[PDB]
């Protein structure tokens, strides 16, 4: 949030972090995904590769990327101060970020914010003493249709009522990832109780070929 | 059919994506070079 | 004419919200990869020939013409390769369309990077995509490996000379990266800071090499628009605004949907026929938006007679961008909503243009004071005046997307604000 | 002969290709305002102050970057080329902290004028400004980055004239803030030239922190010593004393600037 | 970055002692002819003015800046070495 | 630019501060030109050939 470092002990440039050799071998696929020159362009997934080996990209891990790439270290922070997907602070296990833009707000996301806020202690943007949940008020998530919407570090839970959020978190605390997907039965974005467009088996190959 | 056949997107880890491109490098041709190694 | 029905034979993005093997072995069942040989071998100049006759305009925010856009690079060699790019970054609040076409028919997308790649003449296409679309994007690489397994890509476009590959790149959740150019720099591994436009992408782009920054629809339509249209496809929509379109609907509705119709349908039927009518009735429907968010309002006084052409809406003072329709009913705090959009663009913009670092954030504070009503009314035409100081004063058209939601809000709902100026004025 | 007819309120100018509208207008004298641009640093339109209505266009162009094609007539004093500025400077002056008397660069501000010359009288801004943290680069260079204007005229110095790549731009929106993400000292050669470059008095020289004010100077033009380059200098006096060292422009020696030792 | 102080041919004169007034700390002088700016319009006229009063002129010539080629796109080269960072 | 602003207004509104900082250092920046004004004071045609 503050977009600048303060060299704490747990966030100093000598912390324990280093890519396991399984991850080195993942890099050389990505640097052969981009040309010989301009090998400094892999910063987005590569730096994200660390985000998945651990949350809370430390200052040291950012500086490691410069070592594998021999890019200037400052050109690493530029990316990591910019994009919201990354996490630089110590984050929880789940990182339950939520939409609050108009269409999802208009569909009573505040209640999804209240019921979620009402039952965890985290107001908006801080941790639990268990270090599991780190609620965030984020803005859009693409699935603006299935209107209430959250995210669990890659997943998508949608069309969820204030009642259904309770159904979720009672599982995550001592269970599993409970079926990322919509509720109310609509498959992905069906018209919620009766489908109207396809209604037929589509045409097979070579239908309507224009004499090629 | 009235059954959701995209079911195979729930049991993906966080590494599942990039693990695929680990395979793809064998199915792929080689790439250009700008002459330089980098802008140095 | 009185179009708008679209007998389902002409569904072009079939398996839109469906099932039955989105994976390979079932996209072929729907019509895919069929005559890609001679679709590819016949020639590029033929393809750009047909797509112009198709009347296929842009499907992002500008509605720019294709063919033109792609024929900007049918050039001869210059020394370095030709790439292709796709805005898999949905972005806007309402565009879930490309959270859907990615799965449920990935192969159609893959065609256009291949077909359109040679129709310009390319070497390899990159799909940047929103860094939240993990499982979404995961559906691609499954489809794309199997392409290589099928000998469809890699040294042989279905057994041809045009070597090609479909690499995918993952973003990190930034709406400006959905833009035409910062996209390129994000893909380049930098901040999503755009460029200026004497260096068009077609003369210089990614890796300093020329590009065609397409969007998802414009390419996933390419296979089954070039083997099945060019003149037929033009018959749909209207003259300039010809084709189909993956509309999308959200907000104050019975059943919000992702429907696609014969393009330019009248607005009323999209809420009546499909995606069942607004809650309550039609003393409701207070202030629809046609587009996603970068388009202005419409106060229901025209929403009867709306015709969803790109250009007929310019009489309506909107410009159909992503066509992610939003609807709003009577019982709402509308100025809270439209102000959220400027709370949206505040958290979002790259922060490079001067009149977007502190035009957007400047409007954010003002509208936020209008929701409480403790302002005064003389701002209401000042705030207009600054909205005009950002139209043609910014690199990217976000300013055009950050100004129009306001100007439309003001073109009609001036007096709704005037009330709150009085309501507080009673409160000392 | 590799020359293009170009018009500036009727002038019949001829210019090489790949030239901006500035390098044309600069011939005559229609000197355009500038915050993102320097005559020697890379081009980057971030300020968006050099706007102008090219004739027969609904849209204006950032003259810093837009090259010049045949038949183009400019209107520098149009209504639309001043509305494009009275707005801009009226944007910059909404997060700027009113510190001119505090500011080291009183008469040496390239913003105070360009708010007078082309900015309006009144700042209708009435909401509330922002703030930014102050940095600890080193003893040469003070930092007031509450008034940094995100111009990128510094960070493109290190990356193209001194080869350091440390003074990145951190963040987005108004919340963006230039400076290192970390606590590092930019004590290398030519680090002092960044003071002459930042037109704002955001960063400036700690020794000449507040010792004087520029109109008070009696400027004498003289030559560097202490390295065998013999570059040129502007010396700043005050009542028979010395307060600053400043450079002149000779196109062969250094180019425009000096090294921190002799500064 | 402003350059209107050019276009002219100021003819200031050399400097001499500026001692410190021992009472106040003030600075004081003997030469009244020290703060003697004079704006001219062409160098060919300046020497004619100073020779007309016999003063040993010492000219410095103009320093015109070159016309430089600055192509925005070349910041974004494939081949070349000007590939900037941070946009 | 031709008058100093309200002292309470130079103290919050930025632009009014800058002008206050340049009015009272640099000033108006008149155009070139010339006049011969006049006014009948008690003496008579008091006037100025300001240039
Ligand atoms: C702020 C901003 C954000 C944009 N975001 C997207 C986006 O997320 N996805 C997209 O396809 N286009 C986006 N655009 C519009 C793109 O320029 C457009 O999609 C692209 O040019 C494709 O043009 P086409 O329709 O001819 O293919 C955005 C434009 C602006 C100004
Ligand atoms: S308008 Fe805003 S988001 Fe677009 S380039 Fe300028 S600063 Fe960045
Ligand atoms: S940079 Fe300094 S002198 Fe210039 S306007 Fe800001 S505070 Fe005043
Ligand atoms: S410190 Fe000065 S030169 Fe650097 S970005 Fe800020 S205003 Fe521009
Ligand atoms: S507006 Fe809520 S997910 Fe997009
Ligand atoms: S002065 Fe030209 S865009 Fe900044």
């Amino acid at each position: 949030a503050l977009f600048v470092h303060r060299d704490t002990p747990e966030n100093n440039p000598d912390t324990p972090f280093d890519f396991t050799p399984e991850n080195y071998k993942r890099i050389e696929a990505i640097v052969k995904n981009y040309p010989e020159g301009h090998q400094a362009a892999a910063v987005l997934p590569v730096l994200d590769l660390a985000q998945r080996q651990n949350g809370w990209l430390p200052i040291s891990a950012m500086n490691k990327v410069a070592e594998v790439l021999q890019v200037p270290p400052m050109r690493v922070y530029e990316v990591a101060t910019f994009y919201t997907m990354y996490n630089r602070k110590p984050v929880g296990k789940y990182h339950i970020q939520v939409c609050t833009t108009t269409p999802c707000m208009l569909r009573d996301s505040d209640s999804i914010l209240e019921t979620l806020q009402r039952k965890l202690g985290i107001k908006v943007g801080e941790t639990t003493p268990d270090k599991l949940f780190t609620l965030i008020e984020v803005e859009c998530l693409g699935a603006c249709v299935n209107a209430p919407m959250v995210q669990i570090n890659d997943n998508y839970y949608e069309d969820l009522t204030p009642k259904d959020i309770e159904e979720i978190i009672d599982e995550l605390k001592a269970g599993k990832v409970p079926k990322p997907g919509p509720r109310s039965g609509r498959f992905c974005c069906e018209p919620a109780g009766g489908l109207t467009s396809l209604t037929e088996p589509p045409k097979g190959p070579g239908f309507g070929v224009q004499a090629g | 059919t009235t059954t959701y056949k995209n079911l195979q997107h729930h049991d993906y880890n966080t590494y599942t994506f990039l693990d695929l491109n680990l395979d793809l490098s064998k199915f792929r041709l080689p790439q250009p070079s700008s002459g330089r190694e980098s802008p140095r | 004419t009185s179009f708008g029905s679209l007998k389902d034979e002409d569904r072009i993005f079939t398996n839109l919200y469906g099932r039955h093997d989105w994976r390979l072995k079932g996209a072929l069942r729907r019509g895919d990869w069929y005559k890609t040989k001679e679709i590819l071998l016949k020639g590029p100049d033929w393809i750009l020939g047909e797509m112009k006759t198709s009347g296929l305009r842009g499907r992002g925010g500008a509605g720019f013409p294709t063919g033109l856009k792609w024929s900007f690079m049918n050039k001869p060699s210059d020394g370095r390769p030709k790439y292709l790019v796709v805005n898999a970054d949905e972005g806007e609040p309402g565009t879930c369309k490309d959270r859907e076409i990615m799965r449920h028919d990935p192969h159609k997308l893959v065609e256009g990077c291949l077909v359109g790649g040679r129709a310009m003449g390319a070497r390899a296409a990159y799909i940047y995509i929103r860094g939240e679309f993990y499982n979404e994007a995961s559906n691609l690489q499954v489809a794309i490996r199997e392409a290589y397994e099928a000998g469809l890509i890699g040294k042989n476009a279905c057994g041809s000379d045009y070597d090609f590959d479909v690499f995918v790149v993952r973003g990190a959740g930034a709406y400006i990266c959905g833009e035409e150019t910062a996209l390129i720099e994000s893909i380049e591994g930098k901040q999503g800071k755009p460029r200026l436009k004497p260096p068009f992408p077609a003369d210089v782009g990614v890796f300093g090499c020329p590009t065609t920054v397409a969007n998802v629809e414009t390419v996933a339509v390419s296979p089954t628009i070039c083997r099945r249209g060019g003149t037929w496809f033009a018959g749909f929509g209207r003259e300039r605004n010809s084709g189909t379109k993956l509309f999308n609907i959200s907000g104050h509705v019975n059943h919000p949907c992702t429907v696609e119709e014969e393009m330019s349908v009248p607005l009323k039927e999209l809420i009546e026929k499909h995606a069942g009518g607004v809650t309550g009735g039609w003393d409701n429907l207070l202030a629809v938006i046609p587009g996603g968010s970068s388009t202005p309002l419409i106060p229901k006084s025209v929403c009867e007679t709306v015709l969803m052409d790109f250009d007929a809406l310019v009489q309506a003072q909107t410009g159909l961008g992503t066509a992610a329709v939003i609807v709003m009913d009577r019982s709402t705090d509308i100025v809270k909503a439209i102000a959220r959009l400027i709370e949206f663009y505040k958290h979002e913009s790259c922060g490079q243009c001067t009149p977007c670092r502190e035009g957007v954030d400047w409007m954010n504070k003002v509208m936020a004071r209008f929701v409480k009503g403790d302002a005064r009314p003389a701002e209401i035409d000042s705030l207009w005046e600054i909205s005009k100081q950002i139209e043609g004063h910014t690199i990217c058209a976000l300013g055009d997307g950050a100004a129009w939601p306001v100007q439309g809000l003001i073109r009609h709902f001036r007096p709704e604000l005037e009330d709150r100026m009085q309501r507080f004025a009673q409160q000392h | 002969s590799n020359l293009i007819e170009v018009f500036v309120d009727g002038q019949s100018v001829m210019v090489e290709p790949g030239t901006t509208v500035l390098q044309a207008c600069e011939k005559v004298g229609m000197q355009i305002p500038r915050f993102c641009y320097h005559e020697r640093l890379s081009v980057a339109g971030n300020c968006r102050m050099c706007l102008v209505e090219i004739e027969k266009a609904p849209k204006v162009v950032a003259a810093c970057a837009m090259p010049v094609m045949k038949g183009w007539n400019i209107l520098t004093n149009s209504e639309k080329s001043k509305k494009a500025r009275e707005g801009v400077m009226e944007f910059l002056l909404a997060n700027h902290p009113l510190d001119c008397p505090i500011c080291d660069q009183g008469g040496e501000c390239d913003l105070q004028d360009q708010s007078m010359m082309f900015g309006s009288d009144r700042s209708r801004f009435l909401e509330g400004k922002r703030a930014v943290e102050d940095k600890n680069i080193g003893p040469l260079v003070k930092t007031i980055m509450t008034r940094c204007i995100q111009c990128t005229r510094c960070i493109r110095f290190a990356s193209e004239i001194a080869g350091v790549d440390d003074l990145g731009t951190t963040g987005r929106g108004n919340d963006m803030q230039v400076g290192t993400y970390i606590e590092k000292m930019f004590m290398s050669e030519l680090s002092g030239n960044v003071i002459d470059i930042c037109p704002v008095g955001a960063l400036t020289s700690k020794p000449y922190a507040f010792t004087a004010r520029p109109w008070e100077t009696r400027k004498t033009e003289s030559i560097d010593v202490m390295d065998a380059v013999g570059s040129n200098i502007v010396v700043s006096t005050r009542t028979g004393e010395v307060m600053r060292i400043l450079p002149r422009m000779h196109e062969d020696i250094n180019e425009e600037w000096i090294s921190d030792k002799t500064r | 970055s402003g350059v209107n102080n050019t276009k002219k041919w100021k003819m200031e004169f050399d400097t001499r002692e500026r001692w410190e007034n021992p009472l106040m700390g003030w600075a004081s002088t003997a030469d009244p002819l020290s703060n003697m700016v004079l704006t001219f319009s062409a160098k060919e006229d300046a020497i004619a003015f100073a020779e007309k009063n016999g003063w040993s002129y010492d000219v410095e010539e103009k320093k015109v800046p070159k016309p430089k080629s600055k192509s925005y796109g070349a910041n974004f080269s494939w081949n070349k070495r000007t590939r900037v960072s941070t946009k | 630019k031709v008058s100093p602003p309200k002292r309470a207004e130079m103290k919050t509104s930025m632009e009014s501060l800058i002008h206050h900082f340049k009015l009272y250092t640099e000033g108006y920046q008149v155009p070139p030109g010339a006049t011969y004004t006049a006014i009948e004071a008690p003496k008579g045609e008091f006037g100025v050939y300001l240039v």
